[PDB]
């Protein structure tokens, strides 16, 4: 059963402080009697700004009922540097947390300030912790905006190194593999091979791209995620249309990867983002009515649940 | 007027083409794809007169949706200990829903919302998500208590906006103290920075006439680039600093470059375009910096769903459709359209998004099953609550009235705005951190004014789907208030009327 903290040797010179709503508030809570009692302790302590190990405790206490309470999370923090306590062993914590599915983003950015006053000489282990992570959810957005910052934070420091890069790249690879639907990956190897300041730009690297992209769309013709990777990367690198439509014009019925002889069982025809592709293709060749009369048909057969904005794709042309 | 609108029963429904290569993300999609597709199968089209017999009526169910939100003005059982940091949203989702539903609150009820917020506000600036002796203030919190106050406060002495006059400058505090020198916000003291921070400031900031240089400093190019390849806005930007290997990774106000750092998300994008169509309105010398409006605008149009799932957005690019991006997808087309607008006209209609599709997932698939709870959701097969109920709602009235942003509604504005009225102004934290001069000031509070309210209705672009009984109210596009409620609270503000 439950002991009252008023009932508590270790807290009989606290005076709890009662939750100040008002005489009659809308939206109240029907709080249990455990939450009631550590927020009106801890009305108390952050009254006094107490920074102590029973203040630590309770703080954990509440969090572990609400997760998303950003203000006990504040007082958390400031107990951890205050104290000059075990920032790894709270790291531990935070692990234990993800397992017990205890999760907002006052975790992820208590876990990020975390990293930040460690500053790790080397971030490999938590690197390979973040990996791990994302077997339950591999589209986390907290988990791949945190692998962002981790990467682009450290390097800041000069702290990545290119075996690192490197083997980031084959984990990359690896999760487009086991599903390449994962658009949060191609928003990886986005930063990864285009974004990221230390990316290399050569004319190997374009074309080992392009053909990485290509093989992709081959793999899965029905996948938005590459056609809308193939569409940025030709746009941020200027780079034209025309050379590359042999490879796409079996979608809309040379050196660079060809469609599948017999294309994949499941693959009916036309692909609405390759008759895109040849629509701005024909404006990139100066052939508006070319390029209307595609956009006319997916407005009125082939992608109808756009039909409003192909038309108004249709119109620009003239 | 539904040309280029076709319903979803006019449409062949087919499952997403595998070709041949499953994944863990098609197995989600084609079980998805199933559920939506069989309460469609079980419902009757809303577009017919001839509604089949011994199919479900798709009207919307008005009175169980009141019913459902009015547990707020009672009790909330324990299980909501999880949203006790988020208690204004738990207003705000209930006060603007019943707004949209055409219901009236008294003015006991409307007076206990009032004093309710005002015990989240503390007195160094800013609201909480609970109680000023319980929580420090919170961004989003902010902008939760503001609008509800809009919906619910008035201008009496117990009306709450007299009280929001006078933390003008204390709020302004607050908003600087979060302010971090490459144009991001923290949203809490030690709290994360996001487009969600910026977007919540800026919506306070503009509608309590607090707005100053250099508060603004760099925001524009924060924003601008969380852009993705895609053309859909991430969550945060990251800037490097001038000098590659630094001792330092904190930001700083004049970095090498900026790289956004997540995918592109519907929450995050409706953050970013409203964020920046606001700053469109400030006269700094070029600013704000330029978006890809035309890419925006795609990505925004290609994330509404296919026929079999019911017309519905999903909020990032191979995940699932979800009412709520009715309104953080949906309600960001007219942004986008207006910035498209501007950019052609620079060099120098049918709908961008389908209106109909959209309004017959909200019926058919986001509302509760009949004789139930009420309340709206994300899909068929989840619980509704009230972050559902007014996204969905949100998302359903900016399908069903079409929005735009109106030049000559805004010269109008220009011409009755009254220059000599207004509270005091605010003083900045840095010596030269205000408006060069009164005229400078002036003409910034005559911009930001007559901008914000510059969206109109268009006459005669009205559709609702299922006849006039499924109507909602009109909200308005970057604030997501009720253009009735906007306009007598920045009134108030600016000394207007
Ligand atoms: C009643 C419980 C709703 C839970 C929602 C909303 N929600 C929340 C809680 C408190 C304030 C708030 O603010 C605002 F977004 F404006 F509503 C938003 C969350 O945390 C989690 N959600 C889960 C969710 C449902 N469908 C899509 N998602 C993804 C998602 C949406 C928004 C945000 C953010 N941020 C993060 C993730
Ligand atoms: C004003 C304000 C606070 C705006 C924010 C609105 C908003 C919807 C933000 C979404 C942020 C986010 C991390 C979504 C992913 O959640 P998920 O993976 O659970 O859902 P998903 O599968 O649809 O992406
Ligand atoms: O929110 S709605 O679905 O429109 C309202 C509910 O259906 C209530 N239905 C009642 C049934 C008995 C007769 C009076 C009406
Ligand atoms: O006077 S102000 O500083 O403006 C407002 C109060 O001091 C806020 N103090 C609370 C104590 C308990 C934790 C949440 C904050
Ligand atoms: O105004 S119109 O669009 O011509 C048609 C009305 O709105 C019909 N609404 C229905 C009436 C009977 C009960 C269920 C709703
Ligand atoms: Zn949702």
């Amino acid at each position: 059963t439950y002991i009252p903290m008023s009932q508590r040797r270790s807290w009989a010179d606290v005076k709890p402080i009662m939750q100040d709503d008002g005489p009659n508030p809308v939206v109240p809570i029907m709080y249990s009697e455990e939450y009631k009692d550590a927020m009106d302790y801890f009305r108390a302590i952050a009254a006094k700004e107490e920074k102590s190990e029973r203040a630590l405790e309770l703080t954990e206490i509440i969090v572990r009922m609400n997760p998303a309470h950003y203000t006990v999370w504040q007082y958390r923090f400031s107990l951890l540097t205050s104290l000059n306590k075990s920032l790894e062993d709270e790291l531990r914590l935070m692990n234990e947390f993800a397992v017990q599915n205890l999760k907002s983003y006052q975790v992820w950015h208590h876990r990020l300030l975390l990293l930040d006053r460690i500053s790790p000489q080397d971030p490999v282990s938590e690197i390979e912790y973040i990996h791990g992570s994302l077997l339950p959810d591999p589209k986390n957005y907290h988990t791949w905006a945190y692998l962002h910052w981790l990467y682009s934070h450290f390097s800041t420091l000069g702290r990545i190194s290119e075996a690192q890069w490197g083997s980031e790249l084959d984990w990359c690879n690896e999760m487009l593999r086991v599903d390449g639907r994962n658009n949060s990956a191609w928003g990886w190897r986005w930063y990864l091979r285009v974004s990221r300041p230390g990316a290399e730009t050569s004319s190997r690297s374009l074309q080992d791209e392009l053909i990485y992209i290509l093989k992709s769309i081959h793999l899965i013709p029905h996948n938005v995620s590459a056609w809308n990777y193939l569409r940025g990367f030709l746009k941020h690198f200027s780079l034209p249309l025309v050379p590359i439509l042999p490879a796409i014009l079996p979608y809309t019925a040379f050196g660079f990867p060809m469609p599948s002889d017999p294309l994949p069982e499941d693959t009916p025809l036309p692909v609405p983002l390759a008759l895109e592709y040849l629509a701005d293709s024909f404006i990139e060749q100066n052939r508006v009515d070319d390029a209307a009369k595609v956009f006319e048909k997916l407005s009125s057969e082939y992608d109808q649940m756009r039909a409003g904005y192909w038309e108004f794709r249709r119109r620009e042309c003239a | 007027a539904t040309e280029f609108t076709p319903s979803v029963y006019s449409l062949v429904s087919k499952p997403l083409p595998s070709n041949s290569r499953p994944s863990a993300t098609l197995d989600e999609q084609a079980e998805t794809e199933d559920l939506i597709s069989q309460l469609f199968d079980l419902t009757a089209d809303p577009n017919a007169l001839v509604s089949e017999h011994g199919k479900r009526y798709s009207g919307l169910r008005k009175q169980e949706h009141t019913q459902f939100l009015a547990s707020s003005f009672f009790q909330l059982p324990g299980k909501f200990v999880s949203l006790d940091a988020s208690r204004p949203w738990l207003v705000f989702w209930t006060v603007h829903s019943l707004d949209l539903l055409g219901v009236a609150l008294d003015q006991g009820t409307k007076d206990r919302v009032v004093s309710t917020l005002l015990h989240f506000l503390s007195p160094k600036g800013g609201f909480g998500g609970g109680p000023a002796n319980s929580q420090i203030p919170h961004l989003l919190p902010t902008y939760a208590s503001v609008c509800s106050l809009a919906i619910a406060g008035n201008d009496s002495s117990t009306g709450g906006w007299k009280d929001l006059a006078a933390a003008r400058q204390s709020i302004y505090e607050f908003f600087m103290r979060c302010k971090r020198p490459d144009g991001g916000f923290v949203v809490c003291e030690g709290g994360e920075v996001d487009v969600r921070g910026t977007y919540c400031l800026l919506v306070v900031a503009t509608l309590l006439d607090i707005i100053t240089p250099e508060l603004l400093h760099n925001v524009d190019k924060f924003v601008s680039a969380c852009q993705t390849y895609e053309g859909g806005f991430a969550c945060a930007s990251f800037p490097f600093p001038s000098v590659v290997p630094s001792t330092s990774a904190f930001p700083t106000s004049e970095p090498s470059c900026r790289v956004s750092m997540a995918e592109a998300h519907g929450g995050y994008t409706s953050c970013s375009l409203n964020s920046h169509f606001l700053l469109t309105s400030v006269p700094l010398p070029s600013f704000p910096l330029s978006i890809d409006a035309n890419a925006a605008l795609r990505w925004t149009v290609l994330q509404q769903g296919e026929p079999i799932e019911g017309g519905g957005f999903r909020g990032r690019t191979n995940k699932l459709v979800d009412g709520c991006y009715s309104w953080w997808v949906g309600g960001g087309a007219p942004v986008a359209e207006e910035l498209v607008r501007r950019e052609k006209s620079r060099k120098v209609i049918p709908p961008i998004f389908n209106r109909v599709a959209l309004q017959e997932f909200t019926l058919v698939a986001a509302q509760q099953d009949p004789g139930s709870t009420g309340g709206l959701r994300d899909k068929p097969g989840k619980r509704p609550d009230q972050y559902h109920t007014c996204n969905n709602l949100s998302g359903l009235s900016i399908a069903q009235h079409k929005m735009s942003h109106s030049p000559s509604t805004v010269s109008s504005n220009r011409l009755k705005f009254d220059a000599s009225k207004g509270l005091p102004a605010v003083k900045p934290v840095a010596p030269g951190g205000g408006w060069k001069n009164e005229d400078e000031r002036q003409n910034a509070r005559r911009e930001i004014w007559a901008n914000a309210l510059g969206w109109i209705e268009e006459e005669g672009g009205e559709i609702i789907v299922g006849g006039k009984d499924n109507r909602i109210n009109t909200t308005t596009p970057v604030f997501n208030i009720l253009g009735l409620r906007l306009k007598p609270f920045i009134n108030y503000f600016y000394c207007q009327e």
